[PDB]
């Protein structure tokens, strides 16, 4: 039950490590709608 | 009782209740309930469209 | 406009409510710790 | 930033208690020193 | 039962007891639960990179 | 957690809106909705011909 | 003079956390060496 335990520990670490992780790529993935919004009304206002 | 304490239910919820303390500190000085992070994928969809 | 609003702005008006609530079990359940943290010394001091 | 925090920043929740505990067991083990070190004086001085 | 007394375990946890202890304040003291010692030695790679 | 806070989200929010303030600002004060900077410089160039 | 406030003017909307983060680690210093300086002490009264 102590290796249980000790391995239970490692495990709550690794996903938080994992937490952040997917935290980084959603922010990388923010910027990129960000982007992409100010891509499409560039492009509607080159109808020009 | 002294090689551990039962106590680390209370660690349990400060941790759950200092991150709904962070999301809802987020949330307000942001301005939306739904972060521009994960949070409510379908109303994220919805509020990008 | 209203409609993003409607999906994304906040309705804070219970949001600082809850903010209030979840600092209140911040010092509730540090406070709770720190009283617990007090028995396992009080009953070896009193037991030896 | 916040990775680092998860990795590095010390949930002291637990090590709080953990020092409340270790100190619990400093002083008991003062305590049971205390104690045994007088079997010998006892046990000579009362059989001889 | 005079010339030792077998009592030395005490004074075994009570070592062991003590380092935990030392490494608890040094811990609280600096705020690292990864300490900036050898503990931990991939959380210290993850923590300097 | 003691080291650092993770509520620096709200001196990102601060940071923004006080970007969106200063070009804000410089917008009421010159009377153009693009400044004479960088602002749309697709409506730069029909302001200049 | 912009530039020179982007180098030189503090961005204290962080500086502020971080005084308020070394108060706290400069009061837990106190607080973890006035608990510390009197483990000797105790030692040395219980075990003698």
């Amino acid at each position: 039950l102590s290796n249980q335990i000790s391995g239970l520990n490692v495990a709550t670490r690794n996903a938080n490590d994992g937490i952040s992780l997917a935290q980084t790529a959603e922010g990388a993935l923010q910027q990129s709608t960000n982007i992409l919004q100010r891509i499409r009304d560039l492009a509607l206002q080159s109808a020009n | 009782v002294n090689t551990n304490i039962a106590s680390l239910n209370t660690q349990r919820n400060l941790n759950a209740s200092s991150n709904d303390l962070n999301t809802s500190l987020q949330r307000l000085t942001t301005g939306y309930r739904i972060n521009s992070a994960k949070d409510d994928a379908a109303g994220l969809q919805i509020s990008n469209r | 406009t209203n409609a993003r609003s409607r999906i994304k702005d906040t309705d804070f008006a219970a949001e600082t409510a809850a903010l209030s609530k979840n600092q209140v079990l911040q010092q509730a359940g540090t406070a709770i710790l720190a009283q617990a943290n007090q028995l396992p010394q009080a009953v070896l001091s009193l037991l030896r």
